[PDB]
């Protein structure tokens, strides 16, 4: 059958405005493994990002870890989206210190 | 140690219609991504210094050469024995490699699923068709007990013998990467509100490597019982994070704190105090 993507967003270091950091988006749990995983900085696509190469568990269900780095501060909002042939729209989780 | 360790490479291949398909490989150390396909030029991708495992250059470019034979192979038969457009698109999984245990025993195995579920799997030397897959796992079984039994015996040999002495190379080739201590940093936050009057304690532990840890809530030296442990995430660059919380009634969460021990720390835990709004 087909299962629908969990979503978990997460900073490497603790939230300080104006300090380098990475954002995680950890995306699991899903099948088929086709799949639009996007990190957004206020609603719109990051470029410079990274991910792991596909994998899965012992279930099949796939996973990948997405991570970007970033410079907090106090007026953008920072998001993981994800589009799946489970979803209706869009599912978007964002991040908050 | 006595710990279980492993070695695979997985595929993932996908026919979106009858003469389209695209696919990905890898090869895992446990968790550990070490080794990625470039299917362009059809060879492997060592992602770390020690990822040829103390093989020689010959013995890696043949096993190069292997599996470039197996996917024209593969790619051959799939279109010979594809042409209902209902079928498609379809999801193919492959995932073969070792086990070692704890005295040195070696088991390989080598499992398939199609659309995620269990399809096949390579028990001593014959192909096994997974019952709930029915007649498609049977054919498929059918062609490879019948029809490539020099596959067969690679197979056998690759799981069984190739398998174990490359994880061993590995384990031996990264030893300072594999045995390194990465320690941790912890800070609080506060969650999403249970409810009126009440606040979710947040501590997050990041950074971490290996990956036993051990986190709790504490009020002094007692052990909250609400505490609960978030699933161990990864970070990039190997280390892990994790999230431990705990839910209490406002004017109560005074006094709380966070403790952290991990093996990096030789003895030092991590405490924190929980603020929120308690100070000016
Ligand atoms: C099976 C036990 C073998 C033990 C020794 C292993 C030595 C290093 C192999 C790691 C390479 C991982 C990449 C292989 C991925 C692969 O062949 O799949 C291509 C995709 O199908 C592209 O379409
Ligand atoms: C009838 C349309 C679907 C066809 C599905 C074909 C799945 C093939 C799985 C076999 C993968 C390789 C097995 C190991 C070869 C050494
Ligand atoms: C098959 O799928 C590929 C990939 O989406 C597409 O480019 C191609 O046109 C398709 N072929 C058909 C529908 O015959
Ligand atoms: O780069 S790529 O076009 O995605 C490589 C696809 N080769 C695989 C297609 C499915 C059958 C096994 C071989
Ligand atoms: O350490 S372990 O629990 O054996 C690793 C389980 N996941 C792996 C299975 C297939 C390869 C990708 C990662
Ligand atoms: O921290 S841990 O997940 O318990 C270690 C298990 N596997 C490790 C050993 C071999 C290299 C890959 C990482
Ligand atoms: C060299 C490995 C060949 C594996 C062939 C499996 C694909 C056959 C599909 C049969 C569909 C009934
Ligand atoms: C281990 C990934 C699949 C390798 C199969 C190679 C055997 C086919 C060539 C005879």
């Amino acid at each position: 059958i087909q299962r629908t993507p969990k979503i978990q967003v997460y900073s490497r270091h603790p939230a300080e405005n104006g300090k380098s950091n990475f954002l995680n988006c950890y995306v699991s749990g899903f099948h088929p493994s086709d799949i639009e995983v996007d990190l957004l900085k206020n609603g719109e696509r990051i470029e410079k990002v990274e991910h792991s190469d596909l994998s899965f568990s012992k279930d099949w269900s796939f996973y990948l870890l997405y991570y970007t780095e970033f410079t907090p501060t106090e007026k953008d909002e920072y998001a993981c989206r994800v589009n799946h042939v489970t979803l209706s729209q869009p599912k978007i989780v964002k991040w908050d210190r | 140690s006595q710990e279980h360790v492993s070695f695979h490479v997985i595929q993932i291949f996908s026919f979106v219609n009858q003469s389209w398909a695209r696919g990905q490989g890898s090869g895992w150390l446990d968790e550990l991504q070490t080794h990625g396909w470039d299917s362009e030029s059809g060879t492997i991708i060592f992602l770390h210094q020690w990822s040829k495992g103390q093989f020689s250059n010959e013995e890696l470019s043949d096993l190069e050469l292997l599996f470039r034979f197996y996917l024209f192979g593969l790619t051959r038969e799939i279109q010979d024995h594809a042409q209902d457009y209902s079928k498609y698109p379809f999801e193919v999984q492959v995932k073969a490699g070792c086990e070692l245990h704890s005295g040195g025993s070696p088991e390989g195995f080598f499992q398939v699923a199609f659309n995620g579920l269990d399809l096949l799997s390579f028990q001593q030397t014959t192909w096994v068709p997974s019952p709930g897959c029915g007649s498609l796992a049977q054919s498929v079984c059918h062609l490879l007990n019948h029809q490539y039994e020099g596959v067969t015996e690679t197979v056998y040999n690759l799981i069984r013998s190739t398998c174990p002495r490359f994880l061993l190379g590995l384990l031996d080739a990264g030893k300072m990467y594999v045995h390194r201590q990465v320690r941790p940093e912890a800070w609080l936050s506060s969650g999403p509100s249970p409810g009126p009057g009440r606040l979710q304690l947040v501590c997050h532990v990041s950074g971490f490597y290996p990956k036993p840890v051990w986190v709790m809530w504490m009020r002094g030296e007692q052990e909250q019982q609400g505490t609960q442990l978030g699933d161990i995430l990864p970070n990039a660059n190997g280390t892990w994070y994790l999230r431990a919380t705990l839910d209490v009634a406002d004017g109560e969460a005074a006094g709380l704190s966070c403790r952290v021990k991990h093996s990096s720390l030789e003895g030092q835990d991590i405490i924190l105090y929980w603020r929120g709004s308690l100070v000016p």
